[PDB]
RNA sequence: CCGAGGGUAGGGCCCGUGACUGGGGCGAAGUCGUAACAAGGUAGCUGUACCGGAAGGUGCGGCUGGAU
RNA sequence: UGGGAGAGGGUGGUGGAAUUCCCGGAGUAGCGGUGAAAUGCGCAGAUACCGGGAGGAACGCCGAUGGCGAAGGCAGCCACCUGGUCCACCCGUGACGCUGAGGCGCGAAAGCGUGGGGAGCAAACCGGAUUAGAUACCCGGGUAGUCCACGCCCUAAACG
RNA sequence: CGAUGUCGGCUCGUCGCAUCCUGGGGCUGAAGAAGGUCCCAAGGGUUGGGCUGUUCGCCCAUUAAAGCGGCACGCGAGCUG
RNA sequence: GAAUGCCGGCAUGAGUAACGAUAAAGAGGGUGAGAAUCCCUCUCGCCGUAAGCCCAAGGGUUCCUACGCAAUGGUCGUCAGCGUAGGGUUAGGCGGGACCUAAGGUGAAGCCGAAAGGCGUAGCCGAAGGGCAGCCGGUUAAUAUUCCGGCCCUUCCCGCAGGUGCGAUGGGGGGACGCUCUAGGCUAGGGGGACCGGAGCCAUGGACGAGCCCGGCCAGAAGCGCAGGGUGGGAGGUAGGCAAAUCCGCCUCCCAACAAGCUCUGCGUGGUGGGGAAGCCCGGGUGACAACCCCCCGAAGCCAGGGAGCCAAGAAAAGCCUCUAAGCACAACCUGCGGGAACCCGUACCGCAAACCGACACAGGUGGGCGGGUGCAAGAGCACUCAGGCGCGCGGGAGAACCCUCGCCAAGGAACUCUGCAAGUUGGCCCCGUAACUUCGGGAGAAGGGGUGCUCCCUGGGGUGAUGAGCCCCGGGGAGCCGCAGUGAACAGGCUCUGGCGACUGUUUACCAAAAACACAGCUCUCUGCGAACUCGUAAGAGGAGGUAUAGGGAGCGACGCUUGCCCGGUGCCGGAAGGUCAAGGGGAGGGGUGCAAGCCCCGAACCGAAGCCCCGGUGAACGGCGGCCGUAACUAUAACGGUCCUAAGGUAGCGAAAUUCCUUGUCGGGUAAGUUCCGACCUGCACGAAAAGCGUAACGACCGGAGCGCUGUCUCGGCGAGGGACCCGGUGAAAUUGAACUGGCCGUGAAGAUGCGGCCUACCCGUGGCAGGACGAAAAGACCCCGUGGAGCUUUACUGCAGCC
RNA sequence: GAGCUAGCCCUGGCCAGGGUGAAGCUGGGGUGAGACCCAGUGGAGGCCCGAACCGGUGGGGGAUGCAAACCCCUCGGAUGA
C-alpha cells in the first residue's frame, strides 16, 4: 500500500515509498548480520565492470538460510518480520525451538507467531519447505532450488513465486516467475507461498537523488558521447541510430538472442518466457 | 590556486621508495641502472 | 479630527470594437454521392467509442417506435 | 411469533461441454470460405481422427408467456456473510403517517487511470472480393477492448 | 602566406566635384510666386529619431539642404566586437 | 658572415618601465664611520570569525645569544628567516610503537600463466577509526601535561593476606555505531552588582559622589550531594552457538518493574596547592594579609551507549566480562595491600605563511580547534573596539594631459548602444494588502503601501527566584520633543507584461562556450532461468551479486497532460528438422609414375557430408520511407468530386515565415510618432510532424527574444572634485627588439604602396612631456587556402587481416 | 606517473542565523459507520533568505601581471545527486 506525499516540492510531487506495515522489528539480528562490502563495480583488477555503480547508502548483509533442509522436522516461531535493504524481499526471523535463529525470505501472507517447519512430511502452509516432488501439483511456491542441496535460486524477488505444473519422473514442471516452462528436480527444496511485499513495483523513485541513494549512479547514452566511446556517438546536431542499434561494445541490443547456444540445460527448458 | 606538488612522506616512501622498486622487476631495473650511473642517491629521500 | 474631491496602485462587472477563426439561419432551378422513409434493398433508433470527402460505417450494450 | 418462494447482493471455492494453441500417434492432397470467388492455410505434411497438456471466457438441457430486485440489472454447482418480500396467528406499540426542494448513495454499455490477465470475439487497421466508387455491407487476418482487482466517469429508446 | 588583421560602428579629420544647400548666371512650353534644364562656383554648411550587426534602404518629425565619391571598402601599436 | 645555427662575452632600448595590494604616517631621544629604513618613548592609523591564539601536514635549525655586513633583502641598513661561533628540544600518563582491526596490500593451503609474473582462504601488514593511565601552577635567553612543586593514576614482576574449579588464540556477551529533530540537569563562556579589595584621580564650566578607573578566581583524591547512562532476579527442561560448557539462545514457572538496588560517568563540594589587576617606581618590584562574594544570560560542549520520528536501514577486531577444553588443582585465577620494575622514536622553531605548495621574502592555494564586548530583529553578517598583532623592505616633492578606483551635478531621462552594457533605483524589520493562471503546493517578498528615533505616564504576559524584590525576555495604550532626514553610520531585492527553449534541484568544455548541452525521476523496446546475460582478464580469478525476472545488462526517449497514424519490397533482428549452395573429412568410378614381380607412390568422378548464405515467413518506442500530371461547381475564383501514371506505402492528429521559410522586411492585425526585431493570425511547410517523439503545460532559470513603469553621466554634453599612478628630485634599475644609419614633404619612378632612386620643395644643432598616421612597426617559419605518392583522430555495405562468436 | 585532475573504496570532519510549516497526533465538528472540515500540536523537504564553505554569471581592471588564469564589484548553490 505504497505512500504518497502531497507536492511540497517537486519531487514529491511523484515521489512514493514503501508503507513498512507488515515490519514489525527496526534493528537487525546482531549475530546474523556481517559487513556488506561495496564493489563500485570494481573487479579485483580495480576496473569498472559494471558501469554506474557506487556511492549508496551504507548497508549490512544479514545471513538469511536459503537451504532450510539444514534443519528437517525441527518446528520454528516467526519472532518478527524485518526490513532488509539487500533484496526486494522482506525477511522473517526465525526462532527455532532449537535455540538457533535464522532469516528467510518473508513469504507473502506470514504472520508474526506462527510457526513454519521445512521436511519431507511438512503441511502444506504458508513459509513451510518441502521437496518439490511432495508439493501437490498446483501450488504457488517461492524460493525453489534448482539443483538438490545447491540452495534457493528461483522466485526470490518482492512478489514473485513459481507454479508446480506437474510432474515427469524425477522432475517437475514449473512455470517460473519469467513464465518459462522448466524441469526443476523433484528432491529441490521449495517454499509454500509467494514471495511478499508484491507492491514493491509499485514504487515511483520521484527524483535524481533518490538513485543516487541505492548505488545507482547516473547513466549516459550512447547517443550523448563521441565515436571514440559508442557506436551511436558523434554526428552534427542530433542524430538517429544511423546503424542496428549497439551496446556499448558494438553488439546489437534490439532483439539479438544472447543464450550460449549448446548450454546442457536446453533440456530443461520446456518453452521460453513470454510478454 | 592548488598547484601540483602537494608534499606527503608516506606517499613518497610508498611510491618511490626503496622497497616499493626492489619489489618488482621495473623497479629492479631502476635501482641497478642508477648504480650503473653512479648515482649518490639510488631513491628519493624522505624523513620517515 | 472629519471632509468634496484630486493623485498613486491594484482588483471586480458590464458595453462597444478586433486581423483571423467556429459553427448557425436563410436564399426558383450549382457539384458529389443516396444515409432515412417499403425488409428503403445491411430493419431502424440509441448512449458511447474509433474511423471516413460527405451523408455515414463499424465495435459494445440497450429499445420496438421492426418486418416477415 | 412460526413459517415460505426466489438468477436479490457480496466473498471464497469448484464441475463439465466447447473453442484456440502445444506435444505424441496415425494418415495424404487438399482445407477453408462465398451468391460466386479470391485473399488465407497446406507435401517445410494442412484439413478430417485418436491420446496427452496448457489457458481464458461463458454456463447447454432444466428454462417458461417463469422468478428476484427501487432501478441499473441478476442464470453451472457448493459453503459462508447479507438485503428485500409474502403468508399465518391477531400477541405487543398507540397515528409513531404520506410525500419530499436541497443533500447522500446506487446507477447497462462504452470510455479513463494503475496493476494483472488474454482462449474466443472484435472498434481501429491490413488484405481479398463487389462496385462507377465501396474509406461499407461479404471473406481472410487483427490491436485496443471484452475478463479480474482497486479507483474514476454518471450517460441511454436508464421504456410500461 | 619566416602574417599587409578582415565588415559595420565610434572618434578624428582631409581631399576630389560629376553641386544637396547657400552665392552668380543663360534658356524655358519663365505672367507673378514656385518650378524644369544647363553653365560658373568646393568658402562654409549638409539635423534628431524608429527597424536591422548591418553598408544600404524604408519609415517618423524637421530642414536652406538633409549631396555623391577617394584617402589599404581612410582610421583595431586609437576604441568597439 | 649569415644556417630564427651552437657556446660564451658585451652592447641597444635607458638612467627609461618598475621597486608587488591606497592599512599611513609625524616627532624626540639613543647607537654608529655612515641612519626616512636599527633600538627606545610619545602621538597617529590598520586587523580584531583576524591581519589574534592553539593543533595537524609540509619545511628541517629557520629557534636563543654574542660578534658581523661582501653577497642575499626589489632602496637603506648599524637590522634580519643572511655570514661566523656557542647554546637550546628532558615524558610509564601527550602523540606513535612493544595492542586491535578498515579499505587495501601481502599471503603457508591452493589455482593460473612461454619467462618475467597474475590470482588467492586463513594468517600477517595497514588508522586521523577502536582501545589505553595527568591535572593546575612555577622556572629558562631558548623546553616543558616532559624539569620542579602540589595532588592523583596505569601496567608488569615478586611477596603477604583473603576468596574461587583455576585454566583458551576455542563458545558466548559486549565492544557496536545512520539521518533529522530534541528533553532534563550541568559546565565552558559572557553581562551586571548600590556588595568585597585596590595605587590613585577631582582637571576646563560642574561633580568628594550609592563618583571615576582596576580586579573580584584556578586545580583538587576519598567521602557526600545533584543530574544521567548501563542493568531484571530465581528455578526446571534443552536436541541450537561445528569438542565441552554451570555461559549464551529457545520453552515453562515464580518473583521483581514508569521504581528500587548494584554499577559507571558528568557536574558541584571537598583535605590541599596555586593564582592575583589598574596605577606607581626600575621583564622586575610594589599594590597585597589583595579581595576572591551575590544576580542574570548560557551552548553546537558534558551527563550519553539519552528521547522521538523517519527510510535511504546505518564497519571490523582487540581490550573487557562470562563459559568451559585439554591441563592443573603444592598449581592457577580473582580481590586487597606492600616493595620493586617501567624500553624505543617525536618534542627546538615557522605553520592562512617572508620558514608549507606556487623559480621570488610572489595580492593566488592550504585540513581541525578557540575566536571577547556594544549596537544593528537574529548571526560566525555589518560598524567600532578588547587581548594580541600590524602600517604590508624605497622615499621626498609637485598638484599638467591621460589612465585607474571613487564622489557630485542644472534641464532632459535610454534620445546611448548590437544590448539600459555599465551605473542608478529598490534594499532590514513590523503591519495593511496582494492578480491572471495553477499540478491547489504554489504563483508571493506578486504588485502597492504605512510604520521605524527620543522623552514622560499607565498597563499585560513569561523565565529565574519563593508566590515577592532584583535581574532578564516578549509586549499593549496614552501624551510629548527635535531634525532636511529616526534599519539617521555600515551590512540588506528594482518591478511588471509577454514569447522561445529545457519540466524541476543538479552536471559540463581545470585555463575564451554553464547553455537550448549532459544528467534526472518516468516511458518503451530488447537480452538474461543463474556456473545468468554482460564486463575486465591469455588464463586462474573477479565484477554482475553473496543478487535471481517486482532481478540484472543493453538501447532510445525524457516530470506531467492529451497522444504517437500508414509502409516489412531493401538492411537488421526473430522464427523456419523441406529445398538449393557449401570446407575439412568419408567414398574410390576411372586413371597415372615406377618395378621382373609382389608391391610401393600419385591424381581422382558420382555419392554422403555443419554453420553461413540463398529461399519461406514475422517484426517499427528495429535501420529507415511516408508521390506526380490533367480535368471539374449556374459571376469569378477555388475545387468537396473525377481521370491517369507510379510506389513497399504515399505524411494522419497536432503544429507551421518556426532555434526550421530560400524568394523575405511574405501578407494582414497589434504595439510605436515611426517596428528588417517582437506578439497574434493566414498557409504554395525552398526544406514541421508524432519516443533522433508531436502539440501543450503550473512551477523553476546568473539561458535567449520583445515591451512598459521606476531611476539614472548610458546619452544630449560635458563640468568639477578625491585618492593611486603619470611629472620633478635622491636610491636601485629591467624588457621584447636591433644588418648598419649621417633615418624630411610632394609628384613620379621602381618587383606594382620609397627616409635610402629622379625632379622639385622644405629644413640651424640636441633634448623633454604628449599623440599614434608611417617605418608594408613587434610578437608567433599563416591557424584559412593549396601543395607533399607528409602525419594523425574518426567512419563505412573501401581493401586486407585479428580478437571474439558460430 | 592518479602527491594535479576524474571515478570509486575505507575511515573521520563541516554546514552562523532566520523563514515556510507536509504527514502524523490530539480535540472539536460530521456520519449508520465513514470520507471529510476546523483548531491545536508537530517539524517534513535534491523547500525559501543568507555567512562559513563550494562555485565562477555579467562588467571593469590586469595583459614584459601580484598571478603561465590573479584582483574589484556583481552573481549561483548552501541538509544535499
Ligand atoms: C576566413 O574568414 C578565414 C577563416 C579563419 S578561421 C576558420 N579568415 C582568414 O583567413
Ligand atoms: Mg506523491
Ligand atoms: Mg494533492
Ligand atoms: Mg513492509
Ligand atoms: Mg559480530
Ligand atoms: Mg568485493
Ligand atoms: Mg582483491
Ligand atoms: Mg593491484
Ligand atoms: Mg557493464
Ligand atoms: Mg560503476
Ligand atoms: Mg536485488
Ligand atoms: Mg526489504
Ligand atoms: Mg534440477
Ligand atoms: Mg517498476
Ligand atoms: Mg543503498
Ligand atoms: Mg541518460
Ligand atoms: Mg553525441
Ligand atoms: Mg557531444
Ligand atoms: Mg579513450
Ligand atoms: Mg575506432
Ligand atoms: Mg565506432
Ligand atoms: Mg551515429
Ligand atoms: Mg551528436
Ligand atoms: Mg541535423
Ligand atoms: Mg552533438
Ligand atoms: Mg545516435
Ligand atoms: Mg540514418
Ligand atoms: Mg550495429
Ligand atoms: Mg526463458
Ligand atoms: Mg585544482
Ligand atoms: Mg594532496
Ligand atoms: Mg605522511
Ligand atoms: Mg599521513
Ligand atoms: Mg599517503
Ligand atoms: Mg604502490
Ligand atoms: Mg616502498
Ligand atoms: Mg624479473
Ligand atoms: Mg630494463
Ligand atoms: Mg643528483
Ligand atoms: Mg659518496
Ligand atoms: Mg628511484
Ligand atoms: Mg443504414
Ligand atoms: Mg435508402
Ligand atoms: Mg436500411
Ligand atoms: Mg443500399
Ligand atoms: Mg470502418
Ligand atoms: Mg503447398
Ligand atoms: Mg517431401
Ligand atoms: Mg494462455
Ligand atoms: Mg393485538
Ligand atoms: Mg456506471
Ligand atoms: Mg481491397
Ligand atoms: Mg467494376
Ligand atoms: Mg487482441
Ligand atoms: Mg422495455
Ligand atoms: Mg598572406
Ligand atoms: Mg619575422
Ligand atoms: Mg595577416
Ligand atoms: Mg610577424
Ligand atoms: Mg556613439
Ligand atoms: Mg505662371
Ligand atoms: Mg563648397
Ligand atoms: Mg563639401
Ligand atoms: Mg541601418
Ligand atoms: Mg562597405
Ligand atoms: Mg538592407
Ligand atoms: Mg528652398
Ligand atoms: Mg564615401
Ligand atoms: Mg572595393
Ligand atoms: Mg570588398
Ligand atoms: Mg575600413
Ligand atoms: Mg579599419
Ligand atoms: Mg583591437
Ligand atoms: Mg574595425
Ligand atoms: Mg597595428
Ligand atoms: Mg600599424
Ligand atoms: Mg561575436
Ligand atoms: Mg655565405
Ligand atoms: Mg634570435
Ligand atoms: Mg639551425
Ligand atoms: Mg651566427
Ligand atoms: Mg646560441
Ligand atoms: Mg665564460
Ligand atoms: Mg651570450
Ligand atoms: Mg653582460
Ligand atoms: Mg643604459
Ligand atoms: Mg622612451
Ligand atoms: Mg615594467
Ligand atoms: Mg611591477
Ligand atoms: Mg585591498
Ligand atoms: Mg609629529
Ligand atoms: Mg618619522
Ligand atoms: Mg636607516
Ligand atoms: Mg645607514
Ligand atoms: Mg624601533
Ligand atoms: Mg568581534
Ligand atoms: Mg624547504
Ligand atoms: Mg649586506
Ligand atoms: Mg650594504
Ligand atoms: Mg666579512
Ligand atoms: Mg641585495
Ligand atoms: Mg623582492
Ligand atoms: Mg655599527
Ligand atoms: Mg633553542
Ligand atoms: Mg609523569
Ligand atoms: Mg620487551
Ligand atoms: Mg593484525
Ligand atoms: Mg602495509
Ligand atoms: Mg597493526
Ligand atoms: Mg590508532
Ligand atoms: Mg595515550
Ligand atoms: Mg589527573
Ligand atoms: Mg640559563
Ligand atoms: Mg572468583
Ligand atoms: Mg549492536
Ligand atoms: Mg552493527
Ligand atoms: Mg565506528
Ligand atoms: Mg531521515
Ligand atoms: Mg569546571
Ligand atoms: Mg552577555
Ligand atoms: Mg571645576
Ligand atoms: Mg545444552
Ligand atoms: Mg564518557
Ligand atoms: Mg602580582
Ligand atoms: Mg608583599
Ligand atoms: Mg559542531
Ligand atoms: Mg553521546
Ligand atoms: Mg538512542
Ligand atoms: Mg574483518
Ligand atoms: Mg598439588
Ligand atoms: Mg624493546
Ligand atoms: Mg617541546
Ligand atoms: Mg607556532
Ligand atoms: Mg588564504
Ligand atoms: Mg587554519
Ligand atoms: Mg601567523
Ligand atoms: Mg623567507
Ligand atoms: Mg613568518
Ligand atoms: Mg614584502
Ligand atoms: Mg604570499
Ligand atoms: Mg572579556
Ligand atoms: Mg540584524
Ligand atoms: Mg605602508
Ligand atoms: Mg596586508
Ligand atoms: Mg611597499
Ligand atoms: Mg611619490
Ligand atoms: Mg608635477
Ligand atoms: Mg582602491
Ligand atoms: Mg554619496
Ligand atoms: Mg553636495
Ligand atoms: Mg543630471
Ligand atoms: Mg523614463
Ligand atoms: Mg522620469
Ligand atoms: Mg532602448
Ligand atoms: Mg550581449
Ligand atoms: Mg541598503
Ligand atoms: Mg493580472
Ligand atoms: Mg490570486
Ligand atoms: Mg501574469
Ligand atoms: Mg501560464
Ligand atoms: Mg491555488
Ligand atoms: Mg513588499
Ligand atoms: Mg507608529
Ligand atoms: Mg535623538
Ligand atoms: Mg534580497
Ligand atoms: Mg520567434
Ligand atoms: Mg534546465
Ligand atoms: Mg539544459
Ligand atoms: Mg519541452
Ligand atoms: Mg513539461
Ligand atoms: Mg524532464
Ligand atoms: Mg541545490
Ligand atoms: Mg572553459
Ligand atoms: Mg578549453
Ligand atoms: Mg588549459
Ligand atoms: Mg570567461
Ligand atoms: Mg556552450
Ligand atoms: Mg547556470
Ligand atoms: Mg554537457
Ligand atoms: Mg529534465
Ligand atoms: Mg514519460
Ligand atoms: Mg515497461
Ligand atoms: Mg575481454
Ligand atoms: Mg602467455
Ligand atoms: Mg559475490
Ligand atoms: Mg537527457
Ligand atoms: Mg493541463
Ligand atoms: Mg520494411
Ligand atoms: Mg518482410
Ligand atoms: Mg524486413
Ligand atoms: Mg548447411
Ligand atoms: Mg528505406
Ligand atoms: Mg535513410
Ligand atoms: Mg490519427
Ligand atoms: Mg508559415
Ligand atoms: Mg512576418
Ligand atoms: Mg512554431
Ligand atoms: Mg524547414
Ligand atoms: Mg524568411
Ligand atoms: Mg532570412
Ligand atoms: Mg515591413
Ligand atoms: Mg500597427
Ligand atoms: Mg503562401
Ligand atoms: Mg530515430
Ligand atoms: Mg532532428
Ligand atoms: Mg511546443
Ligand atoms: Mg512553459
Ligand atoms: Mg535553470
Ligand atoms: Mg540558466
Ligand atoms: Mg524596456
Ligand atoms: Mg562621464
Ligand atoms: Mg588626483
Ligand atoms: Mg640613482
Ligand atoms: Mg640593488
Ligand atoms: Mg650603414
Ligand atoms: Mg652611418
Ligand atoms: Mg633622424
Ligand atoms: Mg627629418
Ligand atoms: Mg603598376
Ligand atoms: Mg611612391
Ligand atoms: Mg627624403
Ligand atoms: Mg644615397
Ligand atoms: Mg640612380
Ligand atoms: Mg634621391
Ligand atoms: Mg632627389
Ligand atoms: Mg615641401
Ligand atoms: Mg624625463
Ligand atoms: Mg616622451
Ligand atoms: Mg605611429
Ligand atoms: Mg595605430
Ligand atoms: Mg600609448
Ligand atoms: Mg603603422
Ligand atoms: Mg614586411
Ligand atoms: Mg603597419
Ligand atoms: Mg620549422
Ligand atoms: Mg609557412
Ligand atoms: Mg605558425
Ligand atoms: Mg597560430
Ligand atoms: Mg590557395
Ligand atoms: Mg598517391
Ligand atoms: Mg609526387
Ligand atoms: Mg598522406
Ligand atoms: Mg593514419
Ligand atoms: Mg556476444
Ligand atoms: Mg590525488
Ligand atoms: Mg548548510
Ligand atoms: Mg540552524
Ligand atoms: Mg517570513
Ligand atoms: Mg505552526
Ligand atoms: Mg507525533
Ligand atoms: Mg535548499
Ligand atoms: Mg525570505
Ligand atoms: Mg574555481
Ligand atoms: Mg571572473
Ligand atoms: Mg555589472
Ligand atoms: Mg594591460
Ligand atoms: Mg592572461
Ligand atoms: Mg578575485
Ligand atoms: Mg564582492
Ligand atoms: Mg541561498
Ligand atoms: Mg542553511
Ligand atoms: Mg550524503
Amino acid at each position: 500500500a505504497v505512500k504518497k506525499f502531497k507536492p511540497y516540492t517537486p519531487s514529491r510531487r511523484f515521489m512514493t515509498v514503501a508503507d513498512f506495515s507488515e515490519i514489525t522489528k527496526t534493528e537487525p539480528e546482531k549475530s546474523l548480520v556481517k559487513p556488506l562490502k561495496k564493489t563500485g563495480g570494481r573487479n579485483n583488477q580495480g576496473r569498472i565492470t559494471v558501469r554506474f555503480r557506487g556511492g549508496g547508502h551504507k548497508r549490512l548483509y544479514r545471513i538469511i538460510d536459503f537451504k532450510r533442509w539444514d534443519k528437517v522436522g525441527i518446528p520454528a516461531k516467526v519472532a518478527a518480520i524485518e526490513y532488509d535493504p539487500n533484496r526486494s524481499a522482506r525477511i522473517a526471523l526465525l526462532h527455532y525451538v532449537d535455540g538457533e535463529k535464522r532469516y528467510i525470505i518473508a513469504p507473502d501472507g506470514l504472520q508474526v507467531g506462527q510457526q513454519v517447519v521445512a521436511g519431507p512430511d511438512a503441511p502444506i502452509q504458508v513459509g513451510n519447505a518441502l521437496p518439490l516432488r511432495f508439493i501437490p501439483v498446483g501450488t504457488v511456491v517461492h524460493a525453489v532450488e534448482l539443483e538438490p542441496k545447491k540452495g534457493a535460486k528461483l522466485a526470490r524477488a518482492a512478489g514473485t513465486s513459481a507454479q508446480i505444473q506437474g510432474r515427469e519422473g524425477d522432475y517437475v514442471i514449473l512455470r517460473l516467475p519469467s513464465g518459462e516452462l522448466r524441469k526443476v528436480h523433484g528432491e529441490c527444496y521449495a517454499t509454500v507461498g509467494a514471495v511478499g511485499n508484491a507492491d514493491h513495483k509499485n514504487i515511483v523513485l520521484g527524483k535524481a537523488g533518490r538513485s543516487r541513494w541505492l548505488g545507482r549512479r547516473p547513466h549516459v547514452r550512447g547517443a550523448a558521447m563521441n565515436p571514440v566511446d559508442h557506436p551511436h556517438g558523434g554526428g552534427e546536431g542530433r542524430a538517429p541510430r544511423g546503424r542496428p542499434p549497439a551496446s556499448p561494445w558494438g553488439w546489437q541490443t534490439k532483439g539479438l538472442k544472447t543464450r550460449k547456444r549448446r548450454k546442457p540445460s536446453s533440456r530443461f527448458i520446456i518453452a521460453r518466457r513470454k510478454k | 590556486m592548488k598547484r601540483t606538488w602537494q608534499p606527503n612522506r608516506r606517499k613518497r616512501a610508498k611510491t618511490h621508495g626503496f622497497r616499493a622498486r626492489m619489489r618488482t622487476p621495473g623497479g629492479r631495473k631502476v635501482l641497478k641502472r642508477r648504480r650503473q650511473k653512479g648515482r649518490w642517491r639510488l631513491t628519493p629521500a624522505v624523513r620517515k
